[PDB]
């Protein structure tokens, strides 16, 4: 396993911050940007928290980039059991997050998307649970 | 009840290819990715051509005569089609990447720059009848050792010159009898020769490289030889030479280097003639025109497009496109232009009539999601994920206030009282919907009770009241104002999507995610109609699905939805490859239209991510002027109109209705029952004759006793007539008229007249009054230079 | 009908009258900047 | 502020003249700052994006766009109060 | 495909085509094999007989 | 009878002489004309020695300062120098006539009194080829040209057709030539060729009558 | 002739 | 230089512009305007009168418009 690409934006987000500690602290220029960054991150999920820039120096690590990953976060929803089936299941295209279907498995959900992670409305695993609770209403058509 | 043809593709002027001049020199073809445009310089007008290439267009040519044009895309597949008649002649797959493809100024050949081979082919005859087989290879040519960079045609037909990346330019005659005049291959540069050109002459031919380098061969005794005269240099810094064309008449020589500056020089003398710069991507390609004056500049990167006057320094044409998607779009009240928003955040403001960008607004930092106009017609407001909502007045193109909530929320949709005095915008990450006060810009209030984020917004244009829709499976209408605030939640079967407003506000429709346009009454709060759409769409298989289409289900739903101005139609797009045009009173589809036919795009048929650009249709909306509807889509503005109207389409027609009878009707002066019969044939030729062979003395007459029913299309037919006519007096006369003969008739029904009324005043406001707010300004001039008193 | 004709015609004639000097102004003080542009550029 | 303990590379001359002829420096940083941020809102645009999202993007220049229509003047963008 | 004209074939031997809004033959043929069909494409370039 | 064989229709050029009729052509050329200087103007492009004399507190001397004792001529000097540059790059040596097309039919109408062949080329300028030549039009008393010019306007004006175009002449015509005919509009050649456009200008009123009366219809009748 | 063929000195002296 | 700064303040409001103008008017017609142009300060103040000038004429003018309401009374008590 390859951890090449965040490895880069997790240096990126390093050494674009250490610029703005270079910068004079009164300045307004360094101040802006430097809140846009947090919340950017904040929006991504990177960061549970609201940070101070000391933190999102250490707070940002690749595993937080990995746990943002659609598989990863189908997992702890439990969705899938592992996080090969959860793949597959994104290849199969039987996952939805809001009204588009994501059939890459590369997909990072964002802090407002993790909450409407779905199973499609027609999927045969959306039946089977259906099924398992008797709940399957034909209306529906699921 | 009509039927909409492509006519024009906004937001993208200029995509790769080469741009040609028109022979006349008043018309200029620029390749728009899959389809070719064309621009009307000297009428201010373009059109875009309604056949389509598999893939994007590489190398285009018009012959000198203007009735065949030649176009090739980056697989070799060539399409031959009638440009007077704007339809396509023939196809022919060359079954090779083609350079370069150039006619032949006589235009009895044409030669293709394929590989390191230069093919020579015979012109089709555009006047002979449609042949099965027509092209025929006059010649086969293989001199260079790799691929021909460009070539040219000798002004006798006679010889033709080609440059390839061997560093060597080569000569060949067309005449195989004439092979011993030119069979000469000229050495000497450094670098890949990019441009190789007779002089007017055709003594002298000159000799362009890469590295920036012309050399000038003559032909001269040491027993006669091709020599090197003469040697000059480009000392561009950096700057590498990318494109370069010459013309022999006026010995201008305009070069393009990848810097992205241009230099016009003279030949011989290489005199600098200027030295522009268009910013810092590649000059791709530079055209001139056969006078010599007009200068056509392209860069691919940003998709910019100039035409350069040198002789007066002016720019004739001077445009740039959206480099992100179209996520939005909006015509104004009137019709007159619409407003597009991209990816990028920036805000261009489009004339539908010329088809060029009058204004861009970059004050947006993030992707403009929606774009609105106020029912006055002098403000538009719109929202962006950046988390504001600006307000822009366009009688003087300024941002006069910028709308923002306390914590910066994102704003996804936006809608506009129609008194101009209150906004609304939602967001994907609140819930709430935020209201602002235009004219102070507070915050009124947060509308409150969706238990999802609202993905739709629209204010009724009459009853004044708020629909909004979200995830939460329902809708609200809200009755803001007044004393007292109410809210009716109605339950639908699914997430709603797009929202749409009937115009006289007695109906919403909803396009959900099931695929259902679902139409409710608002003053009941009950559902009136229904219509699926899931058959309906087509979606392609993307190249990367392990799934078939059919049972894919990543979008068969529709995204946008807009009503007809007249009520009685619901456009639908989404993300995928069709428009859909539906009649709401009986729900059946009128016709379906297939947003591109490229195969680049993904659905025309663990760290990285799979990505190659999809058709996708953002917002769609009807022209306010009954005649069109612009559809947003990652290509461009696709416009369909019903202009053309080839169609034969009678109205209450009889035996006895002939267009020879009409005739025979102003002959005898029957000037009355000329225009009901021309009318009932519903043919505009005959409607246009009978209309300017009434004399001004009966107008009055003939106004007064037309019946009720042919009404409505009289007076769209005067409003869309007078607008490009030049009968400005005799189309008032008819106006003044109609209106005070059937005055109350139109007051009495509103809705009926709407879009007929609406046609008439854009005539009187956006031409009318600009004649006569100019005659009245010289009156008083006048008046003080003749009245005042000299100067000493 | 007779009041509705007169009330038209002095109305116009009276907002004529206004809209005259207006325009009359408008262009006149129009000339003094160019003039003074035109002796002082 | 700061005051430099090592010998200046600047001749006395040259001190003088450079103060003959708020930052340029600073400026540069802020130029660095936003393709650095412009680059890396472009990475994790595309890692968070449903649907394709482009890369972003001496002698007299031609402006390709412009704010305002050219036949439209300055002095008429400004309301009468603003006068 | 406009709607305004008709193309017929009859046992006569001839292919006629009629220009509804005038309603008379503008064009008339003769075919050595009786045409037992006539269809326009949709575009209305091709007829296929 | 050939036009309704072809099921086709060409509008004519003018209906009738009375009726007032625009030019054959887009409506924005007449918007161009009128505002082509500020065109021209936002189209334009975007663009030590060794006794080095400083003095003052900059170099210590203080005592200079509290004693009391204490470059645009050389760029209007170096703008000087730019401007015969521009000179010495251009070095056209072709023999060009002495008067232009334009400036010759303009003296031949006047002596025929039809200026229609000059209104005809009138019309087929660009917008910026008609600014030069009104521009360039001779100042100078007897202000032949100035009135030939409104002699010529004056009949195109009658004509009814092409009315925009006119128009927009003559509006750049005061444009660039208001404070010669100001100052001298005492003069009897201006007056009576002012006067006789001023009786032609006069009719066309009615436009304006036809245009007020529409919209206060057609917004009343679009509200209420 | 190309194989590819178709087919006062005004004094700077000036009084001033 | 005094009238003028007057004329221009009265300007500002809609409902003393018409006395203004007048005045304005009677300056033109009766002064040299070559005059006029010279005195220092003067054209600062017509500066601030052209703006308010354009806004009272597009008023009015559409004051104008809307009188034809009554032409409009006129003809359909005429049918
Ligand atoms: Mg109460």
């Amino acid at each position: 396993e390859d951890y090449h690409k965040y490895n880069r934006i997790c240096g990126d987000i390093r050494r674009l911050a250490n610029k703005l500690s270079l910068l004079p602290p009164t300045d307004p220029f360094r101040r802006k940007h430097e809140q846009l960054l947090l919340d950017k991150l904040y929006a991504m999920g990177v960061l549970t928290t609201k940070s101070k820039i000391s933190d999102l120096e250490n707070k940002v690590t690749v595993s937080a980039i990995c746990r943002r990953r659609l598989p990863v976060i189908m997992h702890r929803l439990k969705m899938a059991e592992t996080i090969q089936d959860a793949v597959k299941f994104i290849e199969q295209g039987h996952v939805r997050v809001g009204p588009n279907l994501i059939n890459d498995p590369a997909y990072l959900v964002t802090r407002n998307m993790e909450d409407y992670v779905t199973w499609v409305d027609n999927s045969k695993i959306k039946k089977t649970l259906l099924r398992y609770r008797n709940q399957i209403d034909d209306f529906d058509f699921s | 009840k009509s039927d909409f043809k492509f006519s024009n593709l906004l937001g993208t002027v200029y995509r790769q290819g080469n741009i040609t001049f028109s022979d006349d020199g008043k018309q200029l073809l620029s390749p728009v990715g899959n389809r070719v445009s064309v621009f009307d310089l000297i009428n201010n007008k373009s059109f875009t051509f309604e056949y389509e290439h598999r893939k994007n267009i590489a190398a285009i040519d018009l012959n000198k005569q203007g009735t065949l044009l030649i176009s090739i895309d980056e697989d070799g597949r060539a399409i031959l089609v009638n440009f007077k008649a704007r339809n396509v002649l023939h196809h022919f797959n060359f079954k090779e990447k083609c350079s370069a493809v150039k006619f032949s100024p006589d235009g009895r050949l044409f030669a293709l720059a394929s590989g390191r081979f230069l093919q020579i082919w015979k012109t089709p005859d555009v006047n002979k009848d449609r042949q099965f087989a027509p092209f025929v290879r006059h010649r086969v040519h293989a001199g260079h050792f790799q691929d021909i960079t460009s070539l040219t045609w000798s002004q006798d037909s006679r010889f033709i010159l080609t440059t390839s990346k061997d560093l060597s330019a080569k000569i060949w005659s067309v005449d195989s009898e004439e092979k011993n005049l030119a069979a000469t291959t000229f050495n000497g540069h450094r670098d890949y020769v990019m441009g190789a050109f007779f002089s007017h002459d055709q003594e002298k031919i000159y000799t362009v490289s890469k590295d920036g380098a012309v050399f000038v061969w003559e032909f001269t005794k040491r027993k006669y030889s091709w020599r090197i005269t003469k040697k000059h240099f480009f000392y561009a810094n950096q700057a590498k030479v990318k494109c370069v064309t010459f013309h022999p008449a006026t010995r201008l020589l305009a070069v393009g280097f990848t810097s992205g500056e241009f230099r016009l020089y003279d030949l011989p003398d290489f005199t600098l003639i200027q030295q522009l710069s268009m910013g810092q991507n590649p000059v791709n390609t530079v055209s001139v025109n056969q006078t010599g004056e007009w200068l056509a500049f392209g860069s691919s990167k940003l998709g910019q497009l100039l035409v350069y006057e040198w002789q007066s320094e002016s720019y004739i044409l001077k445009q740039q496109g959206h480099f992100d998607s179209t996520n939005s779009l909006a015509y104004s009240p009137d019709g007159s232009r619409v407003v597009t928003a991209s990816e990028d955040g920036k805000i261009k403001v489009w004339d539908i009539t010329s088809g060029f960008c009058l204004a861009t607004f970059e004050e947006h930092t993030s992707s403009v999601t929606a774009v609105q106009f106020a029912k006055r017609g002098q403000v538009m407001f719109s929202s962006s994920l950046d988390g504001t909502v600006r307000a822009w007045d366009l009688i003087r193109y300024r941002n006069f206030r910028t709308f923002t909530g306390t914590e910066r929320i994102q704003f996804n949709c936006l809608a506009v009282d129609p008194s101009g005095e209150v906004v609304c915008a939602g967001s994907l990450d609140n819930f709430d919907i935020h209201v602002w006060s235009v004219q102070t810009g507070q915050l009124l209030d947060a509308l409150s009770g969706h238990e999802g984020p609202v993905s739709c917004l629209s204010f009724s244009q009459e009853n004044s009241v708020l629909a909004s829709a979200s995830w939460d499976k329902t809708i609200r209408i809200w009755s803001i104002f007044g004393r007292s605030q109410q809210v009716e939640p109605i339950e639908v079967y699914s997430d709603v999507l797009a929202l749409s407003m009937r115009p006289d506000g007695k109906e919403v429709a909803v396009s959900t995610l099931k695929g259902q346009i679902s139409i409710f009454n608002i003053e009941d709060a009950k559902q009136v109609g229904n219509i699926d759409c899931r058959k309906d769409i087509i979606s392609g298989r993307f190249n990367q699905d392990r799934f078939t289409a059919k049972n894919s289900e990543r979008s068969k739903f529709f995204t946008t939805i807009h009503y007809s101005f007249d009520g009685m139609a619901i456009v639908a797009g989404g993300n995928n490859n069709s428009i859909c045009l539906y009649d709401v009173p009986n729900e059946v589809l009128l016709k379906r239209f297939i947003v591109s036919r490229n195969m680049a795009l993904n659905g025309t048929l663990l760290s990285t991510r799979k990505m190659r650009p999809e058709v996708r249709v953002t917002s769609v909306q009807f022209s306010p002027t009954a005649n069109a509807f612009a559809a947003a889509s990652t290509e461009g503005l696709l416009i369909y109109s019903t202009n053309d109207t080839i169609l034969f389409d009678p109205f209450d027609l009889d035996v006895d209705v002939t267009p020879h009878s009409t005739v025979e009707a102003l002959r005898e002066k029957q000037f009355l029952n000329a225009l009901v019969m021309a009318f009932r044939l519903n043919e505009e030729y005959l409607i246009n004759k009978v209309y300017e062979a009434i004399p001004i003395k009966e107008i009055p007459l003939v106004a007064s006793n037309i019946p009720a029913i042919y009404l409505p299309r009289i007076l769209k037919f005067i409003g869309d007539f007078a607008i490009e006519s030049q009968h400005i007096e005799f189309n008032l006369i008819w106006i003044k008229a109609l209106l005070s003969a059937s005055g109350g008739y139109i007051n009495e029904h509103k809705y009926l007249f709407s879009t007929a009324m609406r046609s008439i005043q854009r005539f009187i406001v956006r031409v009318a009054k600009e004649v006569v707010n100019t005659t009245t300004d010289n009156k008083y001039t006048y008046r003080f230079l003749v009245s005042t008193d000299g100067s000493m | 009908k007779l009041q509705i004709n007169r009330v038209k015609t002095e109305l116009r004639s009276a907002l004529k009258s206004t809209e005259d000097d207006l325009g009359f102004n408008v262009q006149g003080l129009k000339f003094v900047k160019q003039q003074w542009n035109l002796r002082h550029n | 502020f700061e005051l430099s303990d090592v010998k200046s590379s600047k001749s006395l001359a040259e001190i003088y003249e450079d103060d003959y002829t708020l930052s340029e420096e600073l400026q540069k940083a802020h130029s660095e700052i936003s393709e650095l941020y412009a680059n890396l809102v472009y990475k994790l645009d595309v890692l968070s994006s449903v649907h394709f999202v482009p890369k972003p993007a001496e002698t007299p220049t031609i402006s390709m766009e412009d704010a305002q229509p050219l036949y439209m003047s300055n002095a008429s963008s400004l309301a009468p109060q603003e006068i | 495909p406009e709607g305004r004209w008709i193309v017929s074939a009859s046992l006569d031997s001839t292919i006629r085509t009629w220009d509804l809004p005038t309603g008379g033959c503008i064009d008339g043929i003769i075919v050595d094999n009786v045409a037992t069909n006539v269809k326009f494409s949709p575009n209305g370039d091709l007829l296929a007989t | 009878l050939n036009d309704i064989d072809f099921n086709t229709y060409t509008s004519l050029e003018q209906i009738d002489k009375e009726l007032l009729t625009l030019s054959i052509g887009p409506r924005s050329k007449m918007n161009t004309l009128l505002h082509l200087d500020v065109i021209r103007k936002r189209s334009k492009p975007k663009e030590l020695p060794f006794f080095l004399q400083l003095s003052g507190e900059k170099v210590g001397d203080e005592a200079s300062v509290r004693e009391g004792i204490a470059h645009r001529r050389d760029q209007e000097a170096q703008k000087k120098l730019d401007a015969e540059e521009q000179m010495n790059k251009f070095k056209v040596t072709g023999r060009l006539g002495f008067e232009s097309h334009f400036t010759k039919q303009l003296r031949e109408g006047s002596q025929s009194k039809d200026y229609s062949s000059l209104l005809a080329t009138l019309i087929n300028f660009s917008p910026a080829a008609v600014d030069l030549e009104i521009r360039s039009l001779n100042s100078f008393e007897p202000f032949d040209e100035i009135v030939w010019f409104i002699d010529a306007l004056t009949q195109g004006l009658k004509s009814n057709k092409n009315f925009e175009l006119y128009e927009t002449f003559m509006s750049l015509l005061f444009k660039a030539h208001g404070d010669v005919i100001h100052a001298n509009n005492k003069n009897q050649d201006i007056a009576s060729a002012l006067q006789n456009w001023e009786d032609v200008h006069k009719k066309e009123d009615r436009l304006d009558d036809l245009v007020k009366f529409c919209m206060g219809v057609a917004a009343f009748v679009t509200t209420a | 002739v190309a194989p590819t063929a178709l087919k006062d000195d005004d004094d700077d002296v000036l009084l001033d | 230089i005094l009238l003028m700064k007057r004329c221009r303040d009265w300007n500002t409001n809609a409902k003393t512009h018409t006395i203004a103008q007048r005045t304005i008017r009677c300056i033109l017609m009766h002064h040299n305007i070559a005059k006029l142009s010279e005195i220092p300060g003067m054209v600062k103040i017509v500066d601030a009168i052209i703006p308010y000038t354009q806004r009272h004429f597009t008023r009015v003018d559409n004051l104008v418009e809307q009188s034809y309401i009554l032409d409009y009374a006129l003809v359909e008590m005429d049918k």
